[PDB]
């Protein structure tokens, strides 16, 4: 086994003990440790663990400042070389070239792997966690300096590469290669944005364009918006803007569905509206857009809509079944949703809410540190649990949809604003009052209302066409 | 089998709401938690001599999905309405949560308890007398809990189960 | 769902990372940023069964040659990649094959031989030559382009099938 530098000149050579590292019960899994031990294992000479690097870089800010992390890995990089051994000494004294066997081994099996793994931390940091550097220009200067002054031919290729990667990141296309299906049109024709509405756009294309929009919103959310539960805190608009944009879209679509339903006073027309919404749900299911699925289900379970017995009675049985199957995804703490998500073939759009609750509860329900033998150790298993969730999120962010954007329909849904200038409570009360108007509480009898739509109500259906 | 109660936790986000259910379901003597596994929100308890099963829905973290509240609330037979005693806005929010629960359940008399949660050592801004008066005006129990010491946590949930049993 | 540990190996610059990123993101990487060690995950349905692929993307530069044993121990299957316009990378294949067998102490390790950059006309390694080698190893040979996607799913999912039948 290789001898190490003295722990006095090089801090990362301290022997493992339960006072500085605790393992979980073919590489070890770390339950807790000092920062020094975490960094040693982050850059361990015996094995690589790129997943550990992702976990660490995603979650470290809860126990180490970015400036301090950089100081520590630079310290890790600077490894002293051992002096010549007795055999080398004797060779040198006789004017011969020493074999330097121990030195060569230490360079090859300790220094070069540890240094390369420090550089891999720097590479991952810059490529996937660049916000540290966006938010602290001095941190970036320090990284540029460190990388730019690493000498020696062994590291040279990666040093030159990481220098270029940093420069690219500072100033900063899909193959399928089957073509996307043809865009489908119903009553509203291309370019006639003024007529776009729930019933005039093709239900297939409504679902497709919402899926592209909701996929883009899903794919834009970074772990920085999630770790530390920052989307729930005072500065959430600063720290979690992509997440909040995503959630607000979902909320607005749900409210739009409710509004379309309760503002359609005529029973027959309202049945057509609900039936069209369930057709859109069916296409969401086909596209694996689970956010879209739950947008619809949330609308149908809302107070204004849920109580509309006369409308429900006229919905075709096959659509009742579709809605029921969709709702059952959410039953028993999303048991069937979770199984379905894990079984489909991506691309998909997950429901984000579950991830948020699990991240928040993991962070709230586990201690930052473990106290052992008089020492405070960083609770790393807590951070690993958070990173397993952010890792799952990222895994579903990779696969793009093979669907063509329609710029006008996209804009129409980007600009949807069912609440107008009203506050939430005011709008929400309005919707419920509309519900009460169109279908009064028993024993009040059911009124009749005039029709509002001048165009045909018959759906073109949700099976795609192909000339 | 035994009776199972579907309990739902509601209240403002960002002020330690999640500690209530976590402290209950937890351990209850080793501070750790994996919300990912079922039985992280199901718990068998004995209340007034009768064994029952608690199923608790706490969607803490999903507060911005405001149009999903009806759907989540619909699943429950009893409700804990939680505010933080150092956050007046969360206390002022309670009225709308209660109104929303009544609407979803279509009833003026839904089993619920008001819970004032102490989530840190920051200064209290809602006096217990304020919260008592509000609870009395609603005809419901008031329980104060600590997010750190587990104090009041069993009382909050057991009291709600009693409100359900006596409905 | 079963989890599969795939490892991509071969000489520097043959396109190991470009292949992996094309599979993961459907995107072609034009830049040549030498890898140290990267990890990717992909949920995918193969032959009707949902799989979770863990893909380890490794270093081809010789300066990293002393660090291969560690990832070879964990891998369940190996994509052995050369470039069809680079004869030396083809000659480097046999060293990876032997080391993998050495490390796992087995003659029966799931592998696929991959001839990458098949979009380029200037070929210097003939298909027959690579095919002969693959047969001597008892493994399939698939020509790929990370640029056009030609053969990319076939190479990775063929490796999954071999692990599955192992
Ligand atoms: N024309 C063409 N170029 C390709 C193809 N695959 C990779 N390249 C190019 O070849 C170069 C090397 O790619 P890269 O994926 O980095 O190779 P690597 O094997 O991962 N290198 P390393 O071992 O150092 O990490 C890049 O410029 C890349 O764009 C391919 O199929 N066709
Ligand atoms: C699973 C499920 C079952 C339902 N049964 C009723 N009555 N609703 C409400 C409702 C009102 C008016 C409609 F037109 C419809 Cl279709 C549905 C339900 C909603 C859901 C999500
Ligand atoms: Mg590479």
């Amino acid at each position: 086994q290789m001898r190490l530098p003295s722990a006095d000149v090089y801090r990362f050579a301290e022997p493992d003990s339960e006072e500085n590292i605790i393992f979980e019960e073919g590489i070890p899994i770390i339950k807790a440790g000092t920062v020094i031990k975490l960094i040693e294992r982050l850059t361990y000479h015996m094995y690589a663990d790129p997943n550990f690097v992702r976990t660490f870089l995603t979650t470290y800010r809860s126990f180490c400042k970015p400036q301090e992390l950089l100081s520590l890995i630079i310290e890790r990089f600077e490894i002293p070389e051992p002096e010549p051994t007795e055999a080398d000494r004797i060779a040198i004294e006789n004017g011969d070239q020493p074999l330097s066997a121990e030195l060569k081994r230490f360079r090859k099996e300790y220094i070069q792997p540890v240094q390369l793994r420090v550089l891999n931390v720097c590479r991952h940091w810059v490529e996937h966690h660049f916000y540290d550097f966006e938010r602290d220009a001095y941190l970036l200067q320090r990284m540029e300096e460190f990388i730019g002054t690493v000498r020696g031919k062994a590291m040279k290729k990666w040093v030159e590469s990481i220098t270029k990667i940093i420069q690219r990141k500072k100033i900063a296309n899909i193959t399928f290669q089957s073509s996307p299906p043809t865009v489908e049109w119903h009553i509203s024709r291309p370019g006639h944005i003024e007529t776009f509405d729930l019933l005039t756009l093709h239900p297939i294309e409504i679902a497709r364009q919402l899926t592209l929009l909701e996929s883009d919103l899903y794919r834009a959310v970074q772990p920085s918006e999630l770790v530390g539960s920052v989307w729930t805190k005072e500065d959430k608009e600063i720290n979690s803007p992509n997440l909040l944009k995503m959630i607000r879209h979902t909320t607005n679509l749900t409210l739009w569905f409710e509004k379309c339903i309760v503002e359609t006073e005529n029973l027959e027309e309202r049945v057509a509206v609900v039936s069209r919404i369930i057709e859109i749900l069916q296409v969401f299911q086909e596209l694996n857009n689970f956010n879209g699925v739950l947008e619809v289900v949330s609308a149908m379970n809302s107070s204004p809509v849920y109580r509309l017995d006369h409308t429900f009675e006229q919905i075709p049985s096959r659509q009742k079944k579709i809605l029921e199957e969709a709702h059952e995804l959410s039953e028993d703490h999303y048991k069937k949703y979770l199984a379905k998500l894990r079984s489909i073939n991506p691309p998909c759009v997950p429901f984000f809410g579950i991830y948020l609750t699990n991240i928040l509860k993991t962070e709230e329900g586990n201690p930052e540190v473990l106290k052992r033998h008089g020492k405070e150790l960083i609770n790393f298993s807590k951070r690993r649990k958070v990173a397993e969730i952010t890792g799952e999120i990222q895994q579903y962010q990779n696969q793009p949809y093979c669907l063509r954007v329609e710029s006008d329909i996209k804009r129409f849904f980007e600009n949807l604003n069912p609440m107008g200038n009203s506050m939430e409570k005011e709008f929400t009360d309005y919707l419920f009052n509309k519900s009460l108007e169109i279908e009064p509480r028993n024993p009040k009898p059911l009124p009749r209302f005039p029709k509002k739509y001048s165009y045909p109500l018959k759906s073109p259906g949700v099976r795609p066409s192909n000339p | 089998g035994m009776t199972e109660y579907k309990l739902v936790v509601v209240g403002a986000g960002g002020v330690g709401k999640s500690a209530l259910t976590i402290q209950l379901i937890q351990n209850h003597f080793v501070d750790e938690y994996d919300p990912t596994i079922e039985d992280s929100y199901r718990k068998q308890v004995v209340i007034d001599g009768e064994t029952c099963l608690l199923d608790i829905l706490d969607t803490a973290g999903q507060e911005e999905y405001s149009a999903m509240r009806d759907q989540y609330m619909r699943t429950g037979e009893g409700f804990l309405c939680v505010f933080a005693i150092n956050n007046t806005k969360s206390f002022e929010d309670i009225h709308q949560y209660r109104e929303q629960i009544k609407r979803v359940k279509d009833s003026d008399d839904v089993p619920m308890v008001l819970v004032g949660n102490k989530c840190d050592l920051a200064a209290r801004t809602v006096e217990s007398r304020q919260a008592q008066d509000l609870a009395r005006s609603y005809g419901i129990p008031y329980i104060e809990t600590s997010a750190k010491t587990r104090q009041g946590v069993e009382d909050a949930f057991y009291t709600l189960v009693r409100e359900i049993r006596q409905h």
